């Protein structure tokens, strides 16, 4: 029961090496190799046959051939039933002691999960046959004494070395449009109609290194953006997108949840290709992408999504429930304070967070002819459930950084309380 | 040419029933020792044998009963156990390797080793009956140094009885539960 | 020229590994190996094919074919002309000298023998192929004195260590019988029809591990009994014998001589499976074999014959000649002293062998209620050509077991010597 | 699930024109690291991995481009460089052997290595245009000592970005001279 | 490019008629020496070269006469000697390995032995007639360090007369005796 | 452009092991080794295809299948694009470095000429596929600075041990007669009429070992001899020549040149087959071999063509230009000395050469009835350009012998001086 801080999607994680099945069912045997002797075992690949083991909570569409067909997204995985590649153990024996050399098979696990608001809606695992396990210890007495012992639970274990990478891909069953000539520091995209009928990606690339501000026109729907995994070095045009059909994308910031009203301030680079998935939108009227190059410290929110902040005339509590950044990263809040601007303050603001722990920001957003500027106001070590209050300008426009620091919930709730 | 004795000895602390159990790795059957052949090396040379063995020569022997036929065996030792059928489809190797002594010659031979499953019925306390089948697993040496005048003892050679060369297990699983 | 302590019927005789032809006829090839190199001969098995050697002295019975059935009988020998195995030799030569390293193909020699009254009438010598043999040794001069030697006898040298094991194997040309019902403490089996055409051999086990008294009713004719090498621990039954096909057998005690007439004190135990050879009898009426399990000390004849001695009212000489037992094991003799029982002792007895050597003891058998009894009267440190006289009740009964030491002829001849 | 930075050099020192360029061998791809498997031995146990690589597990990997089309590619790079179209045709074995250390367990996995060519346009100082062609070398192995309560770094098991595990190359070649 | 003399030494002791005569294992032929090829290693790294030699490279060589025609020296050898032809059918691997030394380089080269078998007619002291059959047995390896500088003796390199690698023999038979 | 010191004809070049062409495009691949690891490179023969490489200046004579069959002539190459032979490669790294191990395929190199008055008219290079070749050093820093480094011109290097061994071959394009019966002390052949329309060689051997004399009737055309390499143990027959088609030939003496009369003297033995090439004759009239056994110490003549000078009744310059011998070997010249024989020296007589080094002996050839003797007359160290004048008897025969010391062209030129 971990939590996975992760938008929705389709997501290939590797669980690791050395997995295997109780009860000896995958012992290939066991050689007794007396001392001044060695013994091995080995697999030739005089045939070429090996032997995966697949499950699924979903067998008509997470089906044997559809994992297969993610898992090559994910990892490029070529072969599932076939292997050219040998192992082989070798042990010698002292000259004291007798040994025991046990060799099994084993398996590389691999999970596909469809993530859907935190929760694992459908699970395959994919047991992809390995190289092998060898135990070697003292020969055992013949003598031993037998120990009747009941069969064990059905299922598996796992030998190998703790590993959990994951590796989300595009979903196959949404589309994906291309930009074909690298985005200048102003762009704007407009959002076909097939968007109408389903979530699409959009795959594009800078054509200079910077910071991008980046939103749909009102700052609805919410995006997300991730990094094409592999993209970099490899084939390039001065004038051109180099399509290499990557699949594995690597999540950056964004978010599902609809009421989001947001935009992205991402570091982004000429090398890569990203892909910004756009949400199906059942408006009749045209929507568009915007980019936006963004010079000056604005760069402090690198990566991140800045939520809208609205209607907080009303005092005291205002709770906003987004998903939760992964411990490290950031998710940002945009406040407008009500009132005209002179220099008086509105009645006091006091911002907590109240699921996940963060350290936090806040920032004074100027205006000033130069592209955007921000004035550091105040840090908090901890925002969860205690913080101090703050006096605002009114009129004024302030950005709250949050650094998650604890994830303890999938989502994390943002509190700007207007005391007074 | 030779045996051992048993009076008695077989309780089972378990409930009533029928049972599939490992019986462990490592088993070695009588009088086959030497079906393979064997090998001679001397002074500091050193011999290895070994074997790919695969569906063909991979021989299983079963051991059937009134109540426990061949194909019941089979399906309950592979239901719960290793699949050797499956895993006799895929070639497996194993060799063994040992240096002659300086001045002395060495012989070695080669004989396979085997997984014992049993399928026991039982009444609270004793088997009643008892099926027996050896899955072909891996294979084991035994060596010698000699010279031409010497007499060797003949269980080097020969075994009248089935035995385990590792620790005997019992590892059980109700069937029908 | 061994004296073979064993009844008539098939053996198959294990004399060993690494035999090889005479004038370098199984050499696969030398390698010269320079100091400091390693040189290796490989036998992969990239064909199966073995050639085995075969002869015998009766082609039209003991052909190949037949020499391999009971090679498996025996030895449970599957693979006869292909092999699986590998084998493979590698010699590091050392700094200061160079090596030839020599390798031959090499044969186990199984031979199988028709043994009839002490005499082999029909031989086959069956040379399995096997793993190879390997002479290292000082790289020769190739300057070395060329020495013209004849080519030597054709035939086969053993270059393994020494072997001899001895398996019989159940005649296929002789029938068996089951009983498959475990027998009780007294059982008595009626002889089918088929004993008048020839010989046969009944299955069976006891019920209760014990001591057993088996004979034929009137004590004629002899029996012989075996155990089925490998019977132990495999399936078994509470109420039923498991017949495992095993004809490889282990002679016990008995014989073939057709005026021996008597019966056999054996031990057997609950998980071993039995055979008794019932010779052929031309008889129309119906034989029996009797069982009956003996408690007390009449176990000491432990696996014998027990002779029954009649016609001694005559004085001096008494010869017996029967099938020697080997160094160590038992051959017994019964004696009912001629005249009625008060307490006076017959002409005084003396007790000589006349081929083998022999330890003997002389037991007084009771038959007081309670099974029977034996009291030890004396014993005898060597019983050939020398011994003291002994005077024996009349109408008592007494049994004298030979321990046999020295094994010179086939036959043991004993002499039941009357004096006065 | 990680990732590396570049904003520029692209610098390189020839005339205007094409060119066929030997990269280096030793390149290992993004995301692949463990699609072969792995191995896992203990206690003064020998680890043997390995591959008799041949024709249709030697995949190449070809990246085009819009002036440099993989034929052009394949002929550019075959022609000055080895012809590893006719090499696939001939099987060549490769493997990796380590001891894992006494009352330890070792972690072994292996991965397929590639030569890099790429096929650059230039305009007197800097590559307009590059195709990218893998061809199928040899393979690499890491390995790792390990224990089940030990967390092991993400770089290990995987690579996001394709990089050479010796020194990288810049051999060229100018087509159409 | 080489040769060696002789003026006689043909005396054979015994009595006139026909021999089949063994001349022992470990013959290499005349120009052949490279034929296989040869192996190049250096800075401690082993070299390892070998032939699983079969029945269409194991090609006897036979030098007949007058009086004794192939099918002759065939058969007198097959019957007394080994049957080459009977074995040419069952493979048999052979191979050699040497460490190059630290900071030199080894150059090692393979080719075939033989064993020689003469037929030979003798009138009670000296051979009238030869015939010669060279049946392929194993192989041999040569080996020497080297650098570009270094000038290699022509002896090392090429046989120009056939020689055997080990002590040489004369284990004979009378035929039609 | 090194002189090759040979008569006309075919000749294969062995030029040596680990050729292999530039840009790495023999390159197998390269191993990174760990600290504590091992790594390897196997040539395994699954596939027993090999890919020779082939030049030739003359692509209709000198064809791939023409210089195949030569080279199996020269060197029995069986083998050209096939092999079972495998090799391999094994590394083990330091504990305290990584090992880069390269491998590549490699080719021994033939060269097959055609060789025409001391130029190369015809060329072909043969590259059979060998067994590889392995470079082991320090793994590289992958941080290690990029040179950009241009390719390298397009052809071969030689990572082997240096090689040159030349093996001239029989011309299939020329005949070969054959004397069956071992030639005796005295022998004439009578040359077939064929010889008018191209050369020939002639095979045979001799009786008895022994210096012999051998030239054609009146001394022309010039012969050359040669030895059949590998003749020498093998079959053998009293009184018949035993033909095991050798086509490998080493030459001893003689040359092409069309004016150069003369006879050979050489050392033949018993146990070799020799060949001696006649050049076409175009004349009608037929041409004899003479041999003849020579006694006496002729023999310091052993191999070497003796050129018999003549019309030097004229004084001053007497130039004679003939292949030279090798370093080491012998070119000699016959002189018979103008005037009636008393005892008078002629205008004394001074021998240089003109083009190679030399060291040179004056003998008297006498006529005494044992054959013939010869007088060391003089010594001289060096015979190039500088030399001491000597008085010869007039009608007396005189031979001078010349000892290449140096080899600076194809041709030494001979002058016999008449200075008075």
């Amino acid at each position: 029961q971990t939590i996975l801080p992760y938008p929705n999607g389709l997501y290939v994680i590797n669980k690791g090496d050395g997995y295997m099945r109780t009860n000896d069912k995958d012992l290939i045997g066991t050689l007794l190799i007396e001392s001044s002797t060695s013994g091995s075992i080995i697999q030739p690949r005089l045939r070429n046959t090996t032997r995966p083991l697949f499950n699924t909570s979903n067998p008509t569409i997470f089906s044997q051939e559809y994992t297969e067909a993610r898992l090559n997204d994910a990892f490029n995985i070529q072969l599932f039933n076939t292997s050219t590649t040998l192992f082989k153990f070798v042990e010698e024996a002292p000259t004291n002691k007798n040994i025991s050399m046990k060799v099994y098979n084993t398996y590389e696990k691999y999970e596909l999960i469809n993530y859907q608001n935190g929760n694992i809606d459908d699970k395959a695992e994919y047991y992809l046959p390995s190289l092998g396990k060898c135990e070697v210890s003292d020969a055992p007495s013949p003598q031993a004494p037998v120990v009747e012992t009941p069969v064990d639970q059905d299922g598996f274990i796992q030998t190998g070395p703790n590993e959990n990478i994951i590796v989300g891909v595009i979903n196959p069953s949404e589309n994906i449009e291309e930009i074909s000539t690298p985005i200048p520091d102003d762009y704007t995209y407009n959002i076909p109609t097939s968007i109408q009928n389903n979530a699409c990606y959009v795959l594009f690339k800078v054509n200079t290194t910077g910071v991008y501000k980046i939103t749909t026109k009102n700052n609805l729907p919410p995006l997300i953006i991730y990094e094409a995994i592999g993209s970099s070095n490899r084939n390039m045009n001065s004038n051109n997108l180099s399509n290499d059909n990557i699949k594995a994308i690597k999540y950056i910031t964004g978010l599902n949840r609809s009421d989001a009203k947001s935009y992205l301030i991402v570091s982004l680079f000429k090398d890569k290709n990203y892909y910004i998935r756009i949400p199906q939108i059942s408006s009749s009227t045209t929507s568009q992408l915007i980019f936006k190059r963004e010079l000056g410290n604005i760069s402090d929110l690198a990566d991140s999504t800045v939520n809208i902040l609205d209607n907080l005339n009303t005092s005291g509590t205002h709770y906003y429930t987004r998903q939760s950044p992964d411990v490290g990263n950031y998710i940002s809040y945009q406040l407008t304070i009500p009132g005209d601007f002179n220099n008086i303050a509105s009645s006091i603001f006091s911002f907590r967070t109240r699921n996940n722990q963060g350290i936090g920001t806040l920032y004074r957003l100027t205006e000033s002819i130069n592209g955007y500027n921000l004035i550091t106001i105040n840090n908090y070590s901890d925002l969860l459930n205690n913080v101090e209050p703050i006096s605002l300008l009114n009129g004024a426009t302030y950005i709250f950084r949050v650094k998650v620091t604890e994830l303890n919930n999938y989502n994390i709730i943002f509190d700007a309380y207007r005391n007074s | 040419l030779y045996y051992t004795k048993d009076k008695s000895i077989n309780n089972v602390n378990l409930a009533d029933g029928n049972y599939v159990v490992n019986r462990g790795d490592g088993w070695i059957l009588s009088r086959q020792n030497q079906n393979l052949g064997g090998n001679i090396s001397n002074n500091g040379c050193t011999a290895i044998v070994g074997d790919l063995r695969i569906r063909e020569t991979a021989t299983p022997y079963y051991y059937p009963t009134a109540s426990f036929n061949e194909e019941y065996i089979k399906n309950n030792v592979q239901n719960v156990f290793a699949n050797f059928t499956e895993a006799s489809e895929i070639p497996i190797g194993f060799e063994f390797s040992k240096t002659a002594p300086s001045n002395k010659s060495l012989y070695m031979y080669l004989q396979y080793t085997y997984i014992r499953y049993e399928i026991i019925k039982v009444l609270q306390n004793t088997v009643t009956e008892r099926a027996v089948l050896y899955v072909p697993s891996l294979g084991y040496v035994k060596s010698i140094e000699f010279n031409s005048e010497e007499q060797i003892d003949k269980n080097f050679y020969f075994t009248s009885q089935d035995k385990c060369i590792l620790n005997e297990k019992f590892i059980y699983k109700k069937i029908d539960d």
